[PDB]
RNA sequence: GUCUACGGCCAUACCACCCUGAACGCGCCCGAUCUCGUCUGAUCUCGGAAGCUAAGCAGGGUCGGGCCUGGUUAGUACUUGGAUGGGAGACCGCCUGGGAAUACCGGGUGCUGUAGGCUU
RNA sequence: GGACAGAAACCUCCCGUGGAGCAGAAGGGCAAAAGCUCGCUUGAUCUUGAUUUUCAGUACGAAUACAGACCGUGAAAGCGG
RNA sequence: UUAUCCGGUAAAGCGAAUGAUUAGAGGUCUUGGGGCCGAAACGAUCUCAACCUAUUCUCAAACUUUAAAUGGGUAAGAAGC
């Protein structure tokens, strides 16, 4: 026949990966080079601007490494955008910019530097770096963490990066992976980046669908219709969302409702129960065998 | 032209078996370790005796085979052709080195392999014989005769186990009646209660 | 004209005759071999 | 009733031609299935050198292509129509995939060209179920699952019930 | 004579333990090391950069210099006649904190606390670690049953 | 009670199969115009929200394999020091102290850090 | 499993803890890498010190942490004399 | 002595990795060898061989899951809190 590869000795010699590696969530090779501060810094925190894109929202946080795990200082999500004006379309490039801007301004509010480090009040789409000013406390600087995202040109991870940079965070970067950097001539024009920041590509697609096939337009965009969001006012709405975010970036926690203490999963079986089950099974098997014989 | 056993009678050196670093070793003289009707069930051959050494010595492969032949000859003569089972529980692996002169002298003194020798510890069993209960005197005489083929001191002991098994003879039939042991030829299979119950229900089926 | 090659028989007795003394620890160990940038910072601090 | 997410759909239909040599014959064979599939195929380079076949390492000896979507369905349909919608159960693998081979590409519906000649193809179908993408997704790769696999019996039942084919024993 | 290789005879010393191969834990990289801290040396074969020499494996030293990835330490190496307090540079993953100093630190903090306390109360307490004294007199209560009688068992050849 | 994002310790967490998943979340899933990449929108990137727990993922189960930790093995094997001890030797016994590993037989099957949710 | 296809040519699916590969002899080490394929480049560069390795605690060779400029790569954290 | 770190020898193990090594068992068409009914047929039948599954006997200075005794560093304060 065939030799059983996963035999009793296979598990004896088997070495498991880390829990995150087995689950595939994290990349420890990049984490080592991302979270490890120099030893001569003597416990100076190193901040990573973590960006994650899910199927329905975008998570933007900043964290520093510790022996008991990372500490989340400021967390910004995309499901809270409807509080600011973006009612629908929370997983696009424009939403990535908005949540990155929200994370930056909220962090500045937490550290009490809202008025200082204004940053890009209005969008431009070109390269920009927050330059620290003398006398005033120095600017907050962190480093981008894309995780496992395949960082090509025009990624929503970089969109969140641009939003945070415009928010006032001095994150090192370059205008190479931003949408608009063409590779045939190796140059960057801010106009295309501005269109992607404001979601003009989505509006153009919306116009294209409603012009060539209305039924497919309904099939693709339906929540936009339900929220009566037309392409013409798309950029104006995002500008309003940017103004609202930069106005009131604070976060308030929802009140903790008191539970009724109801368990939703079957509790673990105990030793007595499992030792009784085999006794019942053996007794049933023999009593069935004798009466069937 | 083989040297007397008195030369290689002491476990003088650390074990030096035939391996990737030792090539050209001549094949061991003894290659058959089981004799008689080795295709015998554990039920029909309860009695078991053992030839066990009483010193930390070295037994050559040729000595092992000579004792095996002598024991086999007596068993087939007394108990019958198909009425016993002789198992040699020592395999010669420690190869021995021979330095031969032809006037080089002691320069480059490292012997080439000459033969294979089995190293025996205190109380380790050298030979085992399994047969019926009434054939006890014949086995004792057979091993006593084979003692003369070995150097050092060896003794004959009749183990309390059931044949070539690690279970006591008195409780062996009781356990197999309780269906804790399954005969599978010259040995037995021990059935614990730690497996899935499908095996248990199949056995009790 | 052969002779033995290496020996370490009486060496331990030779060592312990004068004693295997540990190095005499002394307060304010020297600052050689430290990071030059850190050393420059310290010297500037002592200067000012 | 049944959960719609367990529907058996074709994930990939791969067509390859192994001419066993490089050069004009390789290009000529490549043009055949290129004209068939409407897309550029890819050459495969040999791994080892054996003198029995006269093939050496890194030698482009076969041309293969993969087709998805509706065009894969049409190619499979015209491939089966020359096999008369019949297959042997040996063609079905243990993993729910199957395949067959055609001796000449002319019978599919292409027009013969004396400069082109005739060439055979191997049509291999790998069936699939919604959710097989987690077996190769980059972010969180996971095992497909015991109940979500496609059995050999399940695959042949799908074949004989969807295309109304027959699986004679053998 | 033997070869003078740097890693000669380190087949098992630098080898990773059983079922602990692969990616190194990040806790070692995250721990901080001040100068003057007592530290231990244990070479690890996963990272070959800044490998401490085999003569220092298992030794305990004091940190006197810290860099971005490695720390400079001073260790006592025994040479033929004397002991040399020589300084080496070792990458951080080959080094770990030692609890030998921590035990003294906890004890000195405890006795300082118990010296500040009860000082104004007038009582005097023991502070020096007295060695384990001989067991004091005590009563053994044979509660009923007679003590078991033990005798050597007869010899039998189990083999 | 529990989930998501980032983790620490790296199987008590793995592996095979089976059962249950309120809500939220994670996904499965629908398309290629744009960003982007392929032989193929399969993967990747992007734009999404019709349907679905079927799968992953969560919890539970297997007189489960494994893994962790106990008893047995056993004061056995081995061993610091000692003897004008035995034995021709091989080696063995004793005094003073330390003290293993199999097989075999039991128990258990992730703890927790920061932030944000569901259980209004 | 799939035409010629055969034991071995090529294509597809599943299992697959390193049973492969890393230039050589061997050992150690390595699985989204240290390995296989690409893209871009010369940190195989210029300079002063400190330390480890046989050690006499002297050299050469080799090696390790840093420091000052010029850089390469990557979106970046970082990595590379 | 009290705490705290390092080892891979002694011992032990192959139902655990690697290299050896013995003999019984049960499987199947996974193949071959000695046949047989057959145009043939995995249609069927004894085997004998290799293969798989649990086992069993004996080994390693250049093997090892475990793992000592002896031993090797550090600390046991006012150069400290
Ligand atoms: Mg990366
Ligand atoms: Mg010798
Ligand atoms: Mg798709
Ligand atoms: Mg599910
Ligand atoms: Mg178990
Ligand atoms: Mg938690
Ligand atoms: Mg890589
Ligand atoms: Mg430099
Ligand atoms: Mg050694
Ligand atoms: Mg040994």
């Amino acid at each position: 026949f065939v030799k059983v590869v996963k035999n009793k000795a296979y598990f004896k010699r088997y070495q498991v990966k880390f829990r995150r590696r087995r689950e595939g969530k994290t990349d420890y090779y990049a984490r080592k080079r991302l979270v490890i501060q120099d030893k001569n810094k003597y416990n100076t925190p190193k901040y990573r601007m973590i960006v994650r894109v899910t199927n329905r929202d975008i998570i933007c946080q900043i964290a520093y490494a510790r022996i008991e795990g990372d500490m989340i200082v400021c967390a910004a999500y995309a499901h809270e955008l409807p509080k600011y004006g973006v009612k629908v379309g929370l997983t696009n490039y424009a939403a990535a910019y908005c949540t990155g801007l929200l994370l930056a301004r909220r962090l500045l509010n937490r550290f009490g530097m809202d008025k200082i480090y204004e940053g890009q009040v209005e969008v431009t789409g070109d390269e920009y770096n927050v330059e620290s000013i003398d006398g005033q406390p120095g600017a907050f600087t962190c480093y981008l963490d894309a995780g496992l995202a395949r960082t090509t040109t025009g990624n929503k991870v970089f969109g969140a990066l641009k939003g945070a940079v415009d928010g006032g965070l001095s994150i090192p970067h370059s205008t190479k992976r931003f949408p608009g950097y063409d590779s045939e001539s190796k140059e960057f024009n801010a106009e295309v980046h501005r269109k992607h920041i404001m979601g003009q590509n989505v509006a153009d697609y919306m116009r294209y669908l409603m012009e060539e096939d209305e039924d497919a337009y309904k099939k693709q965009f339906s929540q936009y219709i339900k929220n009566n969001v037309t392409p013409d006012m798309m950029e104006e709405m995002y500008k309003k969302a940017h103004a609202a975010i930069r106005e009131n970036p604070v976060y308030e926690k929802k009140p903790k409702r008191e539970v009724k203490k109801k368990r939703w999963n079957r509790p673990k079986m105990s030793l007595a129960q499992k030792k009784d089950r085999v006794a019942q099974k053996k007794a049933s098997f023999l009593r069935a065998q004798e009466r069937a014989a | 032209g083989r040297r007397p056993a008195r030369c290689y009678r002491y476990c003088k050196n650390k074990p030096y078996p035939k391996s990737r670093f030792c090539r050209g070793v001549p094949d061991a003289k003894i290659r058959i370790f089981d004799l008689g009707r080795k295709k015998a069930k554990v039920d029909e051959f309860p009695l078991c005796g053992h030839m066990v050494s009483d010193e930390y010595e070295q037994l050559s492969s040729e000595a092992l085979e000579a004792a095996r032949i002598c024991a086999n000859k007596y068993m087939v003569k007394s108990c019958g052709k198909d009425g016993f089972h002789i198992r040699v529980r020592l395999h010669p692996f420690h190869v021995i080195r021979i330095n031969k002169m032809l006037q080089t002298g002691m320069r480059g003194a490292f012997g080439k392999p000459q033969g294979t020798v089995a190293r025996v510890h205190i109380g380790q069993v050298i030979m085992s014989i399994r047969t019926k209960l009434q054939n006890k005197e014949h086995v004792v005489e057979a091993l006593r005769r084979a003692k003369f083929k070995f150097p050092g001191r060896q003794k004959i002991h009749i183990s309390k186990k059931w044949g070539f098994t690690k279970f006591n003879a008195d409780e062996f039939e009781d356990m197999v009646a309780e269906k804790r042991l399954i005969p599978d030829g010259c040995g037995v299979k021990y059935i614990p209660n730690r497996g899935p119950l499908d095996k248990w229900r199949a056995l009790h089926s | 004209a052969k002779s033995k090659n290496h020996t370490t028989h009486n060496q331990s007795r030779k060592w312990h005759r004068n004693g295997i003394k540990k190095p005499r620890s002394q307060r304010y160990e020297s600052l050689k071999g430290v990071d030059p940038k850190f050393l420059r910072n310290m010297r500037f601090a002592k200067k000012h | 009733k049944e959960n719609p997410m367990r529907e058996l759909r074709i994930r990939k239909l791969c067509l390859n031609i192994c001419v066993g040599e490089s050069g004009d014959r390789l290009t000529r064979a490549a043009k055949v299935l290129e004209q068939l599939t409407g897309q550029t195929p890819v050459f495969s380079k040999a791994r080892y050198t054996v003198r029995s076949f006269g093939i050496r390492r890194n030698e482009k000896i076969a041309v293969h292509c993969t087709v998805r979507g509706a065009k894969a369905e049409e190619i499979l349909e015209k491939g089966l129509k020359v096999r008369e919608y019949e297959l042997r159960k040996n063609n079905f693998s243990d993993t729910g995939n199957f395949g067959f081979g055609i001796q000449e590409h002319i019978d599919l519906g292409i027009k013969y060209d004396p400069s082109i000649g005739i060439y055979g193809l191997d049509f291999y179908v790998v069936l699939g179920r919604p959710g097989f993408s987690i077996a190769d997704k980059k972010r969180r790769t996971g095992c497909i699952g015991a109940k979500h696999r496609i059995s050999k019996e399940e695959a042949m039942r799908w074949f004989q019930q969807k295309y109304d084919g027959i699986i004679l024993p053998g | 004579t033997n070869t003078k290789g740097k890693r000669r005879g380190t087949r098992y010393m630098f080898s990773r333990p059983f079922r602990k191969h692969g990616v190194v834990p990040l806790a070692t990289y995250m721990r901080i090391y001040k100068k003057g801290d007592i530290v231990d040396i244990k070479g690890m074969g996963t990272v070959q950069k800044g490998m401490p020499h085999k003569c220092y494996h298992g030794k305990t030293g004091r940190v006197y210099n810290v860099t971005q990835h490695a720390v400079g330490i001073v260790v006592n190496k025994q040479v033929k006649g004397k002991i040399l307090a020589k300084r080496i540079n070792v990458r951080i993953e080959h080094i770990k904190h030692s609890k030998s100093r921590d035990s003294f630190l906890k004890r000195v903090k405890e006795n300082d606390q118990k010296k500040k306390e009860a000082k104004e109360k007038g009582t005097w307490v023991q502070l020096k670690r007295q060695p384990a004294p001989p067991r004091e007199a005590h009563f053994v209560r044979t509660n009923g049953k007679e003590p078991e009688l033990l005798e050597p068992i007869p010899y039998e050849f189990m083999a």
